């Protein structure tokens, strides 16, 4: 069967050297001329950078002429001046050339930083520009005489050299000279010699060199470029339509610099093959040909040479090269960003009579949005003759149409974003409902996911358009389907503050009020007992009530009992489904308490319950909120009766250490920080004065004379609740307020003995000053840094998706609790949960298989693990996984914003990457640069050093920048001898024998030893570790799935040790390696298998490798990966999803994953 | 082109030889108009309103 | 070092060049007469290029030509330059018959007469490009005759150029030295049948050309000699003199020009002044070739420093223009109205408008418009000649509006009707045309068109093309 000739749908790409002939190929007609156009009637000239007859018609289906304007015309070539008429269109497609007399260099090949030319030639750089600018004269085919073929002469050298050797020597210089260096080259011979030579010699300083070379070499030969393709013959140029001249208001014209450039390259050409026909002297016509290969270069890429300026304008005019550069990055215009039609913004009010699957759109924001659709429509059902008519209806606002779009508005639903995304759910999907006004009605539980205040905001909406981004939009990006934060499986559509004031505010109790300790039949008439205003809210109270457990099996269990609980928690209680206990109401409900609920709710009785309930909470919490009548005054906020006092006092420890300084007792510095501890203890003092007193200061009477509970003043139940507010901002606003620091950070001894409530002074408020404006630069930093770090791990990361099933292995890590020098902080539970057993636990006796091999271990399995004593589980890591070129869902986790496994073909990289970034804000070595130390893999500044092997050790030598430690193994050789510097306090003791990993010195540790002298899980763990110690400080939850993902990017590469298939050193992929040996160790030789090492590669590093080069193109150095690309002749499969995005084709994730995989195996196939 | 002619054929109209460039007020923003200025080349006949 | 910017590595290398004496300039001068003066008269030497000269004239007066594209003149008229041709002709009739010891005296003036020929300068590169092509066509000849006697049949050259020099046309060395019985003798027997067929052009062109081969090599050889020496003296001249050109180029550096663009364009007008120069005349060559340079440089400028190639007089004119507004700007203390400048220039005086509008250079498509941010001005021109969408959907409709609607009426009004118009098919019919492929013809097609439209025209159908309309 015939593959195909004209156009299928293509696969991958390939990127080559242009040949002569290749780029006459794409020509459609040399351009002759400088001119452009006429200047009256504005046609293009011919024939010229804009031209009718090389490149195309000026008007659709018209001939230049105009002898014929009909579209019946089409394939003729005009007899007049040839143009085929034909769609303007192709003025953007069609190409052309330019034959340059004198050969030129291509400046992407001479000044890439490791020259092509010079390399490939085996020649310095300033060798060849020497002779590109005919200042010296190169041998080529030296052949035998005197002299080297490679070698440079000067005039009187090439002279005398000329008059003793005729013929059998040869030398030129120019481009025309390089050009015949290039040409004259045979990669083959130089092949064998090399080999040769490599094989005689033993150094290390000539071997290695030469190996390198010789790949090389073989690298280039397999190609398919040549040498003499560097430099050029023909020269293209770039469509007109694509550089265009087109006119502006005012009768003036605007035009791209690429036809200042093009134009000054034709005109020097041009005027060169007047000068040869002219026959010029040598000094005029060299002259000629350097500011030809001036032009030239800066056409192609301007700035490695003159930097050429813009007619009449000092601005650096725009170049080839500048043109795919673009810039603000790193950014290629698929990466940066693109406008989207189908699309809209505004600023977002409350809405909180929404469910959360909604969201409020505006009448004429969603008429103009779904204009088509409405048009369409209108005509389907008739009520419009024609689109036109359908046009005129919608324009005119005719009163019917609204109904239309109430149609296709219904179950059609848009996509909502917001400024700053960070993580997945930064975009989410509701259902339109029309609203009255401009502004966008956002729902108040997601007002947490997308970072939203309502102090201003926009928000930007987007409508799906086509069937499967409908269905997209409803399955995937739904509000409801995501309740979870990917980061950790606790629910994201917690309540915010209002609501959870409410609830709070419900559920708590007082000691006495109306209707204590009376007995009600349940729920209803506790909510009917109050509501008319004879049992106060909270008031302890028996009342019946009947639970619900599903604890049989798939099967609910009704139970009911005299519950001792509050009137508040009773009217709750019929908001709480089914199988929940009536425990879950009955304490306070703080802010942790109504989250775990919400948690408990959907690990029981699944989604559409937990949604449900979530929507109840959220009214219940803002109307009983409401009721609560909660306000905040000046007397709401208590300054301690005793803070004068503790003042007092504590000024007077300052006069004492004062006194003692006068009278020399204690030093200058000593002192300060005397004073410093005092003040210091002194803001604890009022502080955990105005807490007690603001805290529990309700003293109130029940029946007999007196008792005591917690307060319920205003500003207290908000910072308790977790509404809003906390210990620290309420003890600003009531006792003393900190000790500032100059901008030194020298921290001032005269801390602010006043607060909020009372005024502060000019001093005070100017010493503030500084802490202020230093948090707001530090924030506004921060977040840059943020976004620098998702990117880098994103760039790390990214194509690593959901692949396989099971790769089925025994492998992972060891899961303990962290037990950290305290108590347990963090359980072994969180560490173990939504993850995989390694393999089958025992209880304590055994032959006894609680949890058998592989079970994903959800909350029952955990909670039976917990009942046991089990102190450790073996858990399958994304590090450890046997599968190559991804992750199986078997071994990664079940973690999603779904409480199930994870499925084929999400992308688990990009969610790891967004997971870990979007909390990079809160972060305060330490802090977030020690998060990018840690991911960079960095060495620390001072480190200690591990024994490089066990084994009894000792000192030798001496003083000589190092004092040499010289390790002593058992039954081994000795020969490991390493220096360290003596001038370092060791720890590792002279007469003991240490273990390898042990300290042999105190200090951090780099990352690269704890994977050599370790191990892989040593590493990981560690890395892990420390960045959990890093966010866990900061009160962030990050599941260690994510982490254990970028470390396993981390570590991609090996570099090989042992032999029988590939070369020495290299570093190089493990999936490949792996691959390759477990392909080796059957069949091939019987075993040949090569040994390699791990290598922890950092991710700006990582990032680097990419065997895709239009993903590399992206973020890295663009001129240089196109160049790089070339000369091997790169030929670039996509695969990723950078390539793809860039492409504009399908994701190979997602929704993709069926096609690309469908088409992947189609591809090296029958 | 086609139908479109045949159209003008039909319903015989004089389609104008002029666009119209007016200036209208914005989409969705309205208010009252409260002064008018008329600039003129210096040489060019002045119009009726202005 | 060099630090390239080839304004560099060109002063430098010029500026070895030493400064001419005033006497070593009438040395090249003089050198350049001796080398120019030897092609002429190498061309004067040549029978063809009398005979051909003559059949050329010979073409003026029958009408096939004119005098401008043969002569440039002679020192000297078309009566005169008739009788002078007569002349020219006269000596070449006579020394055609002379032919016969004595003709020698005659032939030396029957170059004079034709070196008094002032030749259109396409005429002379004719004639001697001719010349060198004859003597590649006697290379064929002798290159062939010499390889297929040395690497075809094995002889030595050595013995080969003996019997050859002054002769090489008849058989007194090819029928009568391959009986010497040399090693290489015999031998030339196997390719005799490929040597004596290509002598017979070889003899053929002492015919045409009237010269011996002997000749035929020494002539142009002479030619290309005083070529060389020409060539090489006027070269010498220009490297000599470029300093002037460099010196010149800088008074018109931001006129919208390259330095080295400046300097190379100078360049080459100094190539043309050393080429037409004449140091007889005792003008010096520093002030004559100075307004050759300036010339180089002001009409190349003109020309290719615009984006827009605007015509020389056109360029003058705005310059003018410029002008008179340095006169009056204070004048007027402000500035001169659009319309005054009018009346200052000599044409029509609306055309100020038109021609200070053309005038104008284009923005660069880069221009950074605000915030220095990556919006450029290319950046928010939007495409006026794209159709919009919403149309193109109500094109695709008037397409199934219409073909309902002939759908609707009779097939053969409905095929009238799509003739009469380009509806579906290529171009559209002039009536006469829907007569003949209906053979009903005439003034009756015209009567169903009508009443065709008439029947579309009120509705149930009207209606919904009425919608159409805008
Ligand atoms: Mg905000
Ligand atoms: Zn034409
Ligand atoms: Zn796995």
């Amino acid at each position: 069967l015939k593959a195909q000739t004209k156009t299928e749908e293509f696969d991958a790409i390939k990127i080559a050297l242009a040949s002569p002939d290749m780029i006459r190929s794409w020509s459609f007609g040399e351009v002759k001329k400088p001119e452009t156009i006429n200047y009256r009637t504005f046609k293009p000239e011919r024939d010229g950078l804009f031209c009718a007859r090389i490149f195309g018609p000026v008007k659709d289906y018209e001939c230049l002429c105009g002898k014929y304007k009909r579209l019946k015309h089409r394939g003729v070539i005009c007899e007049k001046c040839g143009v085929e008429v034909t769609q303007t269109k192709v003025r953007r497609e069609r190409m052309g050339h330019i034959e340059l007399a004198s050969p030129t260099a291509h400046i992407w090949f001479l000044k890439s930083l490791p020259s092509r030319i010079g390399l490939l030639l085996d020649m310095p750089l300033r060798d060849i520009e020497r002779v590109l600018y005919f200042e010296s004269y190169v041998v080529i085919e030296g052949g035998m005489t005197n002299l080297e073929r490679q070698q440079i002469l000067t005039e009187e050298q090439y002279l005398d050299a000329l008059e003793e050797f005729g013929d059998e020597f040869d030398a030129k210089m120019g481009a025309e000279a390089i050009q015949a260096l290039l040409k004259s080259m045979d990669l083959e011979q130089e092949c064998e010699q090399l080999r040769e030579e490599l094989n005689e010699t033993n150094s290390e300083t000539k071997r290695k060199k030469l190996t390198k070379r010789i790949k090389l070499l073989e690298a280039f030969v397999q190609s398919g470029n040549k040498p003499e393709w560097m430099i050029l013959t023909v020269l293209p140029v770039l469509p007109p339509d694509l550089r265009p001249l087109v006119p502006l208001d005012g009768g003036r014209f605007a035009t791209s610099d690429l036809n200042d450039l093009y134009r000054r390259v034709i005109n020097r050409n041009n005027r060169l093959k007047r000068l040869l026909d002219l026959a010029a002297p040598d000094i005029i016509v060299r002259n000629e040909k350097r500011m030809l290969q001036e032009a030239v270069d800066a056409l192609l890429d301007n700035g490695r040479r003159g930097r050429a300026i813009t007619g009449s304008n000092k601005r650096p005019l725009k170049s080839l090269a500048d043109m795919i550069k673009g810039k603000q990055g790193r950014f290629r215009q698929n990466l940066l960003g693109k406008r989207v039609d189908y699309s809209g913004r505004s600023v977002i009010t409350v809405g909180p009579y929404l469910r959360l699957h909604q969201c409020g759109l505006p009448k004429k924001m969603a008429l103009e949005l779904f204009k088509p659709f409405i048009y369409g429509k209108l005509e389907l059902r008739g009520l419009a003759t024609t689109i036109k008519a359908a046009k005129k209806m919608v324009e005119r606002e005719e009163a019917v149409v609204w109904d239309i779009l109430d149609e296709v508005i219904r179950e059609h639903p848009v996509l909502l974003n917001r400024a700053p995304t960070l993580h997945r759910l930064g975009i989410q999907a509701f259902e339109p409902v029309l609203i009255e006004g401009k502004a966008i009605q956002l729902h108040p539980l997601v007002c947490a996911a997308y970072n939203a205040d309502f102090d201003g905001d926009q928000m930007a909406v987007h409508v799906p358009l086509t069937l499967e981004a409908q269905l997209e939009a409803r399955a995937l990006m739904m509000s409801t389907n995501n309740i979870l934060s990917p980061a950790n499986g606790e629910p994201i559509i917690v309540p915010s503050q209002d609501v959870v004031l409410g609830l709070y505010y419900m559920t708590r109790d007082c000691v006495n009020a109306k209707g204590e300790g009376m007995v009600l039949t349940g729920p209803k008439e506790a909510e009917r007992l109050y509501r008319s205003g004879l049992a106060s809210l909270h008031a302890r109270v028996k009342v019946r009530i009947t639970e619900y457990e599903k604890d049989a099996n798939g099967e609910l269990v009704a139970k009911t009992s005299l519950k001792d609980t509050t009137v508040g928690r009773a009217i709750l209680w019929m908001i709480v489904p089914k199988g929940l206990p009536y425990s879950i109401v009955n304490q306070a409900l703080g802010k942790k308490a109504i989250s775990k609920m919400l948690n408990t709710c959907y690990r029981i009785l699944g989604l559409k319950p937990t949604v449900i309930f979530a929507d109840q909470i959220m009214y219940t919490g803002f109307a009983y909120a409401a009721r609560s009548g909660a306000s905040v005054g000046i007397d709401d906020m208590v300054i301690p009766e005793k803070k004068h006092e503790i003042i007092s006092e504590a000024e007077a420890e300052v006069a004492e250490i004062q006194e003692q300084f006068q009278s020399g007792l204690v030093t200058a510095g000593e002192r300060y920080n005397k004073v410093i501890d005092i003040w210091a203890a002194a803001n604890d003092r009022v502080s955990k004065a105005m807490m007690d007193n603001l805290q529990t200061e309700t003293v109130i009477n029940r029946d007999g004379q007196e008792e005591k509970q917690v307060s319920f003043n205003s500003i207290y139940m908000m910072a308790d609740s977790g509404a809003r507010g906390s210990a620290a901002q309420i003890r600003q606003l009531a006792g003393m307020r900190g000790l500032m620091a100059k901008p030194d950070g020298s921290i001032i001894e005269t801390p602010i003995t006043a607060n909020f409530r009372e005024g502060l002074n000019v001093l005070q408020y100017f010493i503030s000053t500084h802490g202020a404006r230093k948090g707001l630069a530090d924030t506004a930093l921060k977040t840059a840094n943020s976004g620098y770090l998702t990117r880098r791990l994103v760039d790390v990361a990214q194509d690593l998706v959901v692949t396989e099933d099971d790769c089925g292995t025994h492998e992972g890590i060891m899961m303990t609790p962290v037990i950290e020098g305290g108590d347990v902080k963090e359980p072994l539970r969180d560490r173990v949960l939504g993850r995989v057993t390694a393999e089958d636990v025992l209880k304590p006796g055994t032959a006894d298989i609680l949890v058998p091999r592989n079970t994903l271990l959800h909350e029952q399995w955990c909670d039976l693990l917990e009942e046991n004593s089990v102190d450790a589980v073996k858990v399958r890591s994304v590090v450890s996984c046997d599968t190559d070129f991804g992750v199986c869902a078997h071994c990664y986790g079940r973690d999603l914003a779904r409480g199930h496994i994870i499925n084929k073909g999400e992308a688990i990289g990009v969610i790891a990457a967004q997971s870990i970034g979007e909390p990079g804000t809160q972060l305060t070595t330490g802090g977030l640069p020690r998060v990018a130390d840690l991911f960079e893999a960095r060495r620390p500044k001072e480190p200690a050093i591990l024994a490089e092997i066990s084994g009894i050790v000792s000192f030798g030598k001496e003083t000589k920048g190092k004092r040499r430690l010289v390790i002593t193994p058992v039954d081994g050789s000795d020969p490991y001898e390493e220096m360290i510097p003596k001038w370092r306090q060791l720890n590792v003791f002279e007469g003991e024998r240490v273990e390898r990993g042990d300290v042999i010195s105190d200090g951090p540790e780099a990352p690269h030893d704890i994977l050599r002298l370790r191990g892989v899980h040593a590493v990981t763990r560690y890395i892990v570790n420390e960045v959990q110690d890093v966010y866990r400080l900061q009160g962030v939850k990050i599941n260690d799935k994510h982490i254990e993902v970028i470390v396993r990017q981390m570590l991609r590469k090996a570099t090989i040790v042992n032999a029988g298939s590939s070369d020495f050193l290299e570093g190089e992929q493990v999936e490949y390696s792996r691959v390759k040996i477990a392909n080796r160790e059957l069949e091939a030789n019987g075993k040949v298998g090569a040994t390699y090492s791990r290598d922890l590669l950092g991710i700006t590093k990582a990032s680097l490798a990419t065997e895709s080069f239009i993903s590399a193109a992206s973020f890295q150095e663009t001129t240089r990966v196109l160049t790089e690309a070339a000369v091997a002749g790169k030929r670039d499969e996509l695969r990723g999803l950078k390539e793809n995005v860039i492409v504009g084709r399908l994701i190979p994730a997602g929704t993709g994953y069926a096609y690309h995989q469908d088409r992947m195996r189609r591809r090296a196939a029958g | 082109t086609p139908e479109e002619k045949l159209l003008r054929a039909i319903f015989g109209e004089k389609a104008s030889d002029v666009k119209d460039s007016s200036l209208r007020v914005p989409n969705g923003v309205s208010g009252t108009v409260i002064d008018v200025q008329v600039f003129t080349r210096d040489g060019v006949e002045k119009d009726k309103r202005a | 070092g060099r630090t390239t910017d080839p304004v560099r590595m060109y002063m430098r290398e010029m500026g070895t060049v030493e400064l001419l004496t005033r006497e070593g300039e009438i040395d090249i001068a003089k050198r350049i007469e001796d080398g120019i003066n030897q092609v002429q008269c190498s061309v004067a030497e040549y029978p063809e290029a009398i005979t051909y000269l003559l059949e050329q004239y010979d073409r003026v007066e029958a009408e096939e030509a004119r005098l401008s594209d043969l002569i440039t003149g002679f020192v000297d008229d078309p009566e005169l330059a008739r009788e002078k041709f007569a002349e020219l002709r006269a000596q070449y009739v006579v020394t055609r018959d002379t032919i016969k010891a004595t003709a020698q005296e005659e032939i030396l003036k029957l170059s004079e007469v034709f070196k008094q020929f002032r030749l259109v300068p396409k005429q002379f590169d004719y004639l001697v490009n001719s010349m060198r092509v004859m003597m590649d066509r006697v290379r064929t000849q002798e290159r062939l005759i010499m390889k297929l006697c040395v690497e075809q049949c094995k002889m030595p050259k050595k013995n080969f150029i003996t019997l050859f020099t002054g002769n090489e046309t008849s058989d007194t060395w090819f029928n009568a030295a391959i009986a010497m019985n040399k090693p290489w003798s015999e031998k030339l027997h196997d390719v005799s049948e490929e040597v004596h067929r290509a002598l017979q052009k070889l003899q053929q062109i002492e015919e045409e050309t009237g010269l011996t081969i002997e000749q035929v090599k020494d002539i142009n050889r002479r030619m290309s000699i005083g070529e060389a020496k020409a060539r090489r003296a006027k070269k010498e001249m220009v490297e000599a003199n470029l300093r002037l050109v460099i010196s010149i180029a800088k008074k018109y550096t931001n006129r919208g020009l390259q330095f080295l663009d400046l300097i190379q364009e100078g360049n080459i007008g100094l190539m043309k002044a050393v080429d037409k120069f004449e140091y007889r005349r005792g003008y010096k060559f520093s002030t004559y070739a100075t307004w050759w340079i300036r010339q180089a440089i002001t009409r190349s400028i003109a020309d290719q420093a615009r984006t827009i190639r605007i015509p020389v007089h056109m360029i003058e004119t705005i310059n003018k223009l410029n002008r008179i507004s340095r006169q009056m700007l204070q004048e007027m203390g402000r500035e001169p109205t659009p319309e005054e400048l009018a009346e200052r220039m000599l044409m029509p005086e609306d055309k100020i408008r038109k021609v200070l509008k053309i005038a104008k250079e284009p923005i660069s498509m880069e221009t950074p418009i605000g915030d220095d941010e990556d919006s450029h001005l290319g950046d928010f021109i939007e495409d006026t000649t794209l159709e919009l969408p919403l149309d193109s959907a109500t094109t695709e409709s008037l397409r199934a509006a219409t073909h309902d609607v002939l759908a609707g009426l009779t097939a053969r009004e409905a095929k009238v009707l799509r003739m009469r118009f380009g509806i579906d098919m290529n171009t559209d019919y002039t009536l006469e045309e829907v007569g003949k492929q209906f053979d009903v013809t005439r003034e009756r097609i015209r009567q169903i068109e009508a009443k065709a439209l008439r029947k579309l025209r009120h509705p149930s159908r009207s209606e919904v093309l009425r919608s159409f309309l805008d």
